[PDB]
RNA sequence: AGGGCACCACCAGGAGUGGAGCCUGCGGCUUAAUUUGGAAACUCACCAGGUCCACACAAUAAGAUUGACAGAUUGAGAGCUCUUUCUUGAUUUUGUGGGUGGUGGGCCGGUUGGUGGAGUGAUUUGUCUGCUUAAUUGCGAUAACGAACGACCUUAACCACUAAUAGUGGUGCUAGCAUUUGCUGGUUCCACUUCUUAGAGGGACUAGGAAGGAGGGGUCCCUUAGACGUUCUGGGCCGCACGCGCGCUACACUGACGGAGCCAGCGAGUCUAACCUUGGCCGAGAGGUCUUGGUAAUCUUGUGAAACUCCGUCGUGCUGGGGAUAGAGCAUUGUAAUUAUUGCUCUUCAACGAGGAAUUCCUAGUAAGCGCAAGUCAUCAGCUUGCGUUGAUUACGUCCCUGCCCUGUAC
């Protein structure tokens, strides 16, 4: 559950293309419940997203 | 006046059974002295645990509750769909296989009940001295069992399926083509894969 | 713009709600969960922790495997596990390869044409200048004439006919009072049908009169080993700084308390077994115990209900109004009442002195006051529906407010 709340503010997708949020965690065990555009069904998938920035390497000369 | 143990019986759903219930059949007269427990009206988990304690009169009691329940259940649940614990109890019934088909095979003869009892029948081997005399007794959509029973891979069977000439029945039959009336047969096509395969 | 209609609109008014305590629904908060949008188990869908359970290749067996006494193992346990060791027979076991499906995403709940007339057409007439209704409901007029859906059935109320499990009277016997031979009762037959009954038959058309009515849009793809599982113990759904709403009980004298009087209608009830319970006994009470009638117009039951009426105590003091919160004890249902189902007894004695802005229902046996039965249901109502008892004030109108409906321009 600390894990859940910690990343709560993030929004979520469907691969179907449906957008949604957390509301709250769910017993021990990392359940949570969530809110959705539409009727989703067993066979969605619901993913979020995690952003890093990269920077360039440097180079060397070859030969 | 044992019915006054069975009527606390109904409720048997977990642990271990009364001991009138498994001492009742060492009793010649069970056949009649289980009227007057009348397991229908117990809950399901006895049925299954009944099923178990019954197992040539087990036909006449597989055909006697066993039939009664199944009808039941299927016809008369709120989905159509028989209960775990019936279907586990048929399922696990049957062990010997003349007491299956003697007792519902044959008098189970909507397409729905036809279905359920196919999806518990194909789950289990069969003897093929037991599997060609249904095939036979069949040859008299209750071909839906037919194409079960075709399903699984003697001579009087293959003359009698040569008798036997809704997309499950052309299926059924497309299934047969896995093994000079034959000429008839394709005549009777002639009225196509069957057509081709039929040439092989 | 006009015009029409309605106590889910107003006017004249009634009862109120909004302010207090408590019950209850929703939102929010909290939490392991407080499931989702007449809950102590089950229900159950939620939480914590435990058991138990396809097809197609390679190895294996006459012993693959199946069933079972007595006892046992955990927080939660059992001949699917275990000590002991019988019974039984190919119904099948261990690895390795794609999954297929008792698997997800077939059936229902005021409105126009024909033929004729006009126009190159789109259009038009019929469907109208005038007069009527809730209405395409009608006179008349005349390039029109003749046609098609939507908008009969049961109550109230009088009377012949049924029948009796309902009622009345008489007769036999019999108690008390008084003694013209009366009056008030109890318990064997006979006559009747008026009251009751319930079923059937007939009884307003705009004509003074019972009455110039009330009601009938929904149900090909993906994924599969213990997989959209089985079952046990305990907890929660009842947690509460708060917001919104339906209610119950009160603020007293048109009253509270005590004794006495004393009257309904609609329901529902067991042999499947244990429902509705009279009568006797015990107990302060709640309650207990021995018998009994009823599958019911027959017995519970005249359901002897409450408000109400009469005679007393209290004397305007948060008082003898009001009874939240809380302590101790006695019972009943249930497997189990702890965070406490319900009932009884003694003690404790809170807010509340008629409620701002807002706002609901209502035109006669109606509003309001009062109580009873049924539903759900082991127990558990301040809830929903119905029934009866007592029984007013104020209109008999309008378009002011709210809301609905109908009858210049290519926009």
């Amino acid at each position: 559950p600390e894990d859940v709340e910690w990343f709560k503010s993030i929004p979520l997708f469907t691969k179907s293309g449906r957008s949604g949020f957390i509301k709250e965690s769910l017993g021990t065990h990392g359940y949570f419940k969530a809110t959705f555009d539409g009727k989703l069904s067993a066979q969605d998938v619901v993913a979020m997203s995690l952003y890093k920035r990269m920077w360039p390497m440097p180079s060397l000369p070859w030969n | 006046a044992y019915t006054t143990v069975g009527s606390i019986l109904k409720t048997w759903t977990h642990g271990k059974l009364p001991k009138l219930f498994k001492v009742i059949p060492s009793l010649r007269n069970w056949q009649d002295v289980i009227y007057v427990t009348n397991p229908e009206e117990w809950s399901p988990h006895v049925v299954y645990e009944a099923t178990k304690l019954f197992v040539k009169e087990s036909q006449k009691f597989i055909n006697l509750i066993l039939l009664e329940r199944f009808r039941d259940n299927i016809e008369t649940s709120e989905d159509h769909s028989l209960n775990y614990h019936i279907y586990r109890a048929v399922k696990k019934s049957l062990y010997k296989p003349s007491a299956f088909f003697k007792g519902f095979l044959f008098p189970l003869v909507n397409v729905r009940e036809a279905t359920i009892a196919g999806s518990v029948l194909a789950k289990v081997s069969v003897p093929a001295l037991h599997s060609s005399a249904a095939l036979s007794y069949l040859l008299r959509p209750t071909t839906v069992f037919i194409k079960i029973l075709l399903d699984k891979k003697p001579y009087q069977t293959v003359d009698d399926c040569v008798y036997y000439f809704p997309v499950i029945w052309h299926k059924a039959f497309l299934t047969f083509a896995q093994r000079d009336q034959r000429d008839f047969l394709l005549e009777t096509v002639r009225q196509p894969e069957i057509r081709r395969e039929l040439l092989a």
